This record gives structure tokens, sequence and C-alpha cells, in this order.
């Protein structure tokens, strides 16, 4: 199937009509998305099949066709862009200054932008266009709004 | 059954709409990969 680098919608025809369950990144022949989007199931790309290669429920990440390739990190200072790919809507870049998720195991960037659940897996970019993480796993704060972690894998 | 559809190139857009705040939150991450607020 199509292996061109880019952002892709993750769709299903099991429910009513065609439904977008999430988004992902094709880079260096590997498809990267969040574990909760596919639950590790195989994907179809045209007539081709993409088999899972690596996954982890705690990181909430999964790669297909090869090992995780995305290794860019947020610098802790600069604004970033969410390349939001919402269901039924065109890809749209939204620029923001990330906040921080402080944990017992270290700090990670966080983006305070609200999108439908089917947007999970949309990439977060630095000024060079490099993918510093995926948007789509986070928390609901006091007022009811959504704050996502900047989830990044490890390049072995 | 799941399938993928291309949606675009991965590029930074000069003059994109700037929005969202930068909250600093104490959070916990459990074995099921679920985040929670620490208070
Ligand atoms: C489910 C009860 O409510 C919450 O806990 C909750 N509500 C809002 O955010 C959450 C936390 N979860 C997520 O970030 C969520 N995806 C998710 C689903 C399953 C797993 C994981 C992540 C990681 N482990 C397995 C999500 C993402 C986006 Cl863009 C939009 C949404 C709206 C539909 C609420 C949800």
């Amino acid at each position: 199937g199509e292996t061109t680098d880019g952002v892709y919608r993750v769709m299903t025809r099991r429910l009513l009509g065609s439904t977008q369950v999430g988004v992902g990144v094709m880079q260096e022949g590997v498809f990267h998305t969040m574990w909760h989007v596919t639950k590790g199931a195989a994907l179809r790309s045209g007539e081709g099949r993409l088999d899972p290669y690596w996954g982890d429920v705690k990181q909430d990440l999964v790669s297909y066709c090869g090992p995780w390739k995305l290794d860019a990190a947020w610098d802790g200072l600069s604004e970033v862009q969410l390349l939001a790919v919402p269901p039924g809507e065109r890809a749209k870049n939204i620029q923001t200054l990330p906040g921080i998720f402080k944990t017992k195991d270290g700090d990670i960037g966080a983006v305070a932008l609200d999108y439908p659940a089917g947007t999970s897996g949309s990439p977060i970019l630095d000024k060079c266009g490099r993918v510093i993480g995926l948007y789509g796993n986070g928390v609901v704060i006091k007022n009811g709004s959504y704050v996502s972690a900047i989830t990044q894998g490890k390049r072995e | 059954d799941m399938y993928i559809e291309r949606a675009g190139d991965i590029t930074w857009e000069k003059d994109a709409e700037v929005t969202g705040n930068s909250p600093r939150l104490d959070v916990a991450l459990d074995e099921s990969g679920d985040f929670s607020l620490v208070e």
C-alpha cells in the first residue's frame, strides 16, 4: 500500500458508516500511532497489510512494519504545533506553548488543546517539522477541558 | 477491520493560529497507561 511519509487517518468500517478512531505518522517505512487507537490489531493500507512490530500499553504507543523511529524531543522552551487531523475535517496546524505534566519519574511536555477522541495520534511538531511526540493520551482538569501529554517513544 | 488513509504532509505552518494555555500539573501514570491528576 501507500508508504509515503506523512500523517494518516486510522479508520474502521465495523461501526455505522466509516468511522475515524485515530491518527498516525508514517516515517521511514514505519507507521506510528497510540496503542489505544488500534489495540495492537493489524491495519490495512489499500490492498496491503501492516503488522504490529512493537507496542507498549503503559507508554500507549505502537509501531507497524518496523521499530519506533521518532526521536525528536521538545526543548522545554519553544512553541510547538499540533498537526490536528480531526474526524471528517482537514488537517490543521495549531501553534501552542506546552505546559508540563510533573510525575514521580520526571517531567514531560503537555498540550492544552481540545479535540474529538478520534484525533488521538495526531503529531506534535517542532519548528524544524520534526515529530516530537503524539497528541492523544492525557487528563481532564478541574474545569472539564482536556490536556494531552506530548507522548514520545524511544528509537532503539 | 482497520485501514489507513493519507491526510497530509508533516510540516510547520508559518502564521498558524496560536491558541491554548500552558498548565503545570502533578500527574500519575498507571500500568494501563492511564494518566490521573495527583492532589
Ligand atoms: C474514558 C473516561 O474519560 C477519561 O478518562 C478521559 N476523558 C478525557 O480524557 C480522558 C483520558 N483518556 C484519554 O486521553 C483518551 N484516550 C484514551 C483511551 C483509552 C486509553 C488511553 C487513552 C490510554 N490508556 C487506554 C482521549 C483522547 C482524546 Cl483526544 C479525547 C478523549 C475524549 C473521549 C474523552 C479521550
